């Protein structure tokens, strides 16, 4: 029925600049009021503000911290609304939500101007502020020892290091060792960069006799190594 | 603004009431999202008894006072989620604002303590002029652990980067800490410790720069 | 601001039905270009899912309307009706309420809406007032309304 897309969303610089986009489908958008709602990283919900009807004026209402440097506007022709934000911040990356919104008040108990709330929302665009430059990982050797080795299993892997951006991927053995296979998702780094460890479990009693190797991709840094991991034998 | 509590745990199947508490709400209703990892927030309830067609009966708002309360009966694993109130921020404002959000655990497996694997720096990273100690938490339950670093038996604050929680595909949960330390500092003590933290008991792994 | 004219005034006589009540109010509205056309017709609509009777305790009050979209220029048009009609409850009640005194209220946006809606339910407070409005000729009804709708524009 309703359908909310937004895009636009990516890597800025800090002071930078980026316009976000949300298509709008299956309801009478020219009369629709849309919020625009944003989660940074690890936070919660935070209302950006909200694009009135044609009955208001198309009037805009915005948040504290991003009024002056954001800017809500609608296309009705085609169904489309916008967010562009200058000035960017550290505190402005996340994942940016455009909603339908609704109104309400209660005639007996309500208080002027209601109650607005958010009736379809759109799965979000990930904006990223970062000042961090391309860079490809070293990739580490984590060796398995009988510190990592538990009742027949041990443990192994590679240790991905100081790239950036996301994602990159790791595969063993080009591919053809899947079972046991856990890479865990990356660190953000105060520095800026990221990390990632990938790990898989094994026979300890053929890691003398087995080679496991981890194939490590950036593609944003066109980046490939083949890390050869070896047993301590002790 | 508006205040929700930060963490409610429920046993399954048990009823729980998480609250929202503002001045706005004594003159204005609020409605009440889930927000799951991934996936898009949902509208549960708002008004004065208003639940959208699609969300199952369990869900129900009240208001009393300067509260407003979200109301599970009975609530299932599927509902461990963000819930999120959003209301006026002053009476007779036209901006809205969310509470902080109140993750929901409900408890829907026995708890599993953490298998904890660390992982001394390699000798081609030192090799490199640089040393990073990895400390891997996996297949944990519920998704909350605590983790700190040892230097000997000193605590270390300078150099340790660790992630939230993730679910697993087999939904325990997972999580890493990183040490970044100067290949001198590595060789400089007897040994380091990661003490990983899970419903107050504590998992300890140790590595000792000299042995193999 | 809120247009209010003294043809926006009239009293109703008794065999008028709530469909004709709403179409006779709606009348001045579309003759003086404040709402659209077919403006009864989506506050007939409207009533039916969101019933507008308020039951005060000289006699009842229904505050008939629609959506803004249907509106051009903010208006009100009253109706006082020779006998009792009955709306139902605003309120989700069981008993349907007896009506005499009609306020369709057309206004063209959200904040003018919750505002007018706020200073009714104010006004309908005043036994008096509305017990008033039983007996004034239609120059008389103007007059008092358009006092109090201008206070409400001052502040």
């Amino acid at each position: 029925e309703v359908q909310l897309v937004e895009s636009g969303g990516g890597l800025v610089k800090p002071g930078g600049s980026l316009r976000l986009s949300c298509s709008a489908s299956g309801f009478d958008f020219d009369n629709a009021w849309m919020t625009w709602v944003r989660q940074p990283p690890g936070k919660g919900l935070e209302w950006v503000g909200r694009i009135t009807g044609p009955g208001e004026g198309w009037s805009v209402d915005y948040a504290a911290p991003v009024e002056g440097r954001f800017t809500i506007s609608r296309l009705n022709s085609i169904n489309f609304l916008y967010l562009e934000m200058n000035n960017l911040r550290m505190e402005d990356s996340g994942l940016y939500f455009c909603a339908r919104t609704g109104k309400y008040y209660d005639f007996w108990s309500g208080y002027p101007p209601g109650e607005e709330y958010f009736q379809d929302w759109g799965r979000g665009t990930l904006v990223t502020v970062s000042s961090a430059s391309t860079k490809g990982p070293s990739v580490f050797p984590l060796a398995p020892s009988s510190k990592s080795t538990s009742g027949g299993t041990a443990a192994l892997g590679c240790l991905v290091k100081d790239y950036f951006p996301e994602p990159v991927t790791v595969s063993w053995n080009s591919g053809a060792l899947t079972s046991g296979v856990h890479t865990f998702p990356a660190v953000l780094q105060s520095s800026g960069l990221y990390s990632l460890s990938s790990v898989v479990t094994v026979p300890s009693s053929s890691l003398g006799t087995q080679t496991y190797i981890c194939n490590v991709n950036h593609k944003p840094s066109n980046t490939k190594v083949d890390k050869r991991v070896e047993p301590k034998s002790c | 603004e508006l205040t929700q509590e930060t963490g409610v745990s429920v046993a399954l199947g048990q009823t729980v009431t998480i609250t929202c508490q503002g001045d706005s709400l004594r003159s204005h209703y609020a409605s009440w999202y889930q927000k799951k990892p991934g996936q898009a927030p949902i509208l549960l309830f708002y008004g004065k008894n208003n639940r959208p067609s699609g969300v199952p009966d369990r869900f129900s708002g009240s208001a009393s006072g300067n509260t407003a309360s979200l109301t599970i009966s009975g609530a299932q694993a599927e509902d461990d989620a963000e819930y999120y109130c959003s209301s006026r921020d002053k009476s007779g404002s036209r901006l809205s604002v969310f509470g902080g959000g109140t993750k929901l655990t409900v408890l829907s497996q026995p708890k599993a303590a953490p298998s904890v694997t660390l992982f001394p720096p390699s000798s081609e990273e030192l090799q490199a002029n640089k040393a990073t100690l990895v400390c891997l938490i996996s297949d944990f339950y519920p998704g909350a652990v605590t983790v700190a670093w040892k230097a000997d038996s000193s605590p270390v604050k300078a150099g340790v980067e660790t992630t939230t929680p993730s679910k697993q595909s087999n939904n325990k949960y997972a999580a890493s800490s990183y040490l970044s330390l100067t290949p001198e500092q590595w060789k400089s003590h007897r040994s380091y410790s990661c003490q990983v933290t899970h419903e107050g008991s504590t998992v300890e792994k140790t590595v000792a720069p000299t042995e193999c | 601001g809120i247009h209010f004219r003294r043809h926006y005034v009239r009293h109703l006589p008794k065999e008028v039905s709530q469909n004709d009540i709403i179409k006779a109010l709606a009348s001045p509205l579309i003759n003086d270009g404040m709402v659209v056309s077919d403006f009864a017709d989506h506050v007939i609509t409207r009533e039916q899912n969101f019933p507008t009777g308020l039951p005060v305790e000289p006699v009842g009050v229904a505050i008939p309307h629609t959506d803004s979209k249907y509106v051009r220029q903010n208006a009100i048009s009253v109706g006082i009706l020779a006998e009792p009609v009955n709306f139902e409850d605003a309120g989700g009640e069981p008993d349907p309420v007896p009506v005499r005194v009609v306020f369709m209220l057309a206004l063209g946006n959200w904040f003018d809406i919750t505002n007018v809606l706020w200073w009714i339910k104010a006004v309908i407070q005043d036994e008096d007032f509305m017990q008033q409005l039983l007996v004034m000729n239609d120059d008389e009804i103007y007059q008092s309304i358009y006092t109090r709708i201008s206070e409400l524009e001052h502040h």
